[PDB]
């Protein structure tokens, strides 16, 4: 996988690495997850995303 | 904001209002509790820099419902190319004197990595516009926050359909060519926010254009992008006497 294609499967930021390798990473307040793409926030109120609609679903 | 619709309360939670002895200035984006993005013509005329207000989770101007947060302005950090009066390098990153506090109605927006941006972000369609700006050209202003969807053309094309600043690498166009919606003066420095699988990003500041809404011309951006690593130094750096200070750029 490469970063310039689909974000590199990655939910946030994407790293090409040297050899066929790619990290995804998350802004602060974000964790990635054990699938290596998806970011879950870590903290109440992470940046880009709405308290109210959040918690309307 | 020309052909929107009020942005329900708490939807747009990243918004900011600059207020210069009380009166309405501009717009501005949080990025985070203490940082706030804005444009740099916003600040041509500041006489008095200690009288600069920003404030966060404002909704309706004519009442207060307990949930704004206004901050003094510590710092208004503009970069070396910015020229007073004209329309390239149009950002400013503003340090609150004390961060505000994130709640349902304040809530930063992402800065994204510039790869991120440039890759992946810069060809999302469609992308909110916000602000407190002018409802129609020549028109007064709006008293609830006013938020409205455009659609980004790349400079080639938005060149090609548009009929005089130049749109440089720095720039990007957004919006209708057919005179019925746009951002408008009073919006300047709020944000293009662009959203991507759940979550939403800063790619734009509302900068300039000919007049608002005019037949034939698009809206004008700064485009974020260029200076994600300018804004991400300043970040870490340690403020300075002076409110005012310009930082080289690159
Ligand atoms: C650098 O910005 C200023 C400025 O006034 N910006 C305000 C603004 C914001 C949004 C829109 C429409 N999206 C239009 C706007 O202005 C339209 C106008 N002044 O006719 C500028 C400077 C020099 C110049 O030649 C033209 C503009
Ligand atoms: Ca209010």
């Amino acid at each position: 996988l490469i970063c310039v294609n689909e974000n590199g499967g990655c939910e946030q930021y994407c790293s090409d690495h040297t050899g066929t390798k790619r990290s995804c990473r998350c802004h602060e307040g974000y964790s990635l997850l054990a699938d290596g793409v998806s970011c879950t926030p870590t903290v109440e109120y992470p940046c880009g995303k709405i308290p109210i609609l959040e918690k309307r679903n | 904001i020309v052909g929107g619709k009020v942005c329900p309360k708490g939807e747009c939670p990243w918004q900011v209002l600059l207020l210069v002895n009380g009166a309405q200035l501009c717009g501005g984006t949080l990025i985070n509790t203490i940082w706030v993005v804005s444009a740099a013509h916003c600040f041509d005329k500041i006489k008095n820099w200690r009288n600069l207000i920003a404030v966060l989770g404002e909704h309706d101007l004519s009442e207060h419902d307990g949930d704004e947060q206004s901050r003094r302005v510590a710092q208004v950090i503009i970069p070396s190319t910015y020229v007073p009066g004209t329309t390239n390098h149009d950002i400013a990153l503003l340090r609150l004197h004390q961060p505000v506090v994130l709640t349902d109605h304040v809530v930063p927006l992402c800065l994204p990595e510039r790869t991120f941006s440039e890759r992946t972000l810069a060809f999302v369609r469609f992308s909110l516009v916000s602000g407190w700006g002018q409802l129609l050209d020549r028109g007064a202003t709006a008293l609830e926050l006013m938020v409205l969807n455009v659609p980004r053309l790349m400079t080639q094309d938005c060149l090609q359909q548009s009929r005089s600043p130049n749109i440089t690498e720095y720039m990007f166009c957004a919006g209708y060519s057919d005179g019925s919606k746009d951002s408008c003066k009073g919006d300047s420095g709020g944000p293009h926010a662009t959203h991507y699988r759940g979550t939403w990003y800063l790619t734009g500041i509302v900068s300039w254009g000919q007049g608002c809404a005019t037949v034939g011309h698009f809206g004008v951006y700064t485009r974020v992008s260029q200076y994600i690593e300018w804004l991400q130094k300043l970040m870490r750096s340690e403020p300075r006497p002076g409110v005012l200070l310009r930082a080289p750029f690159p």
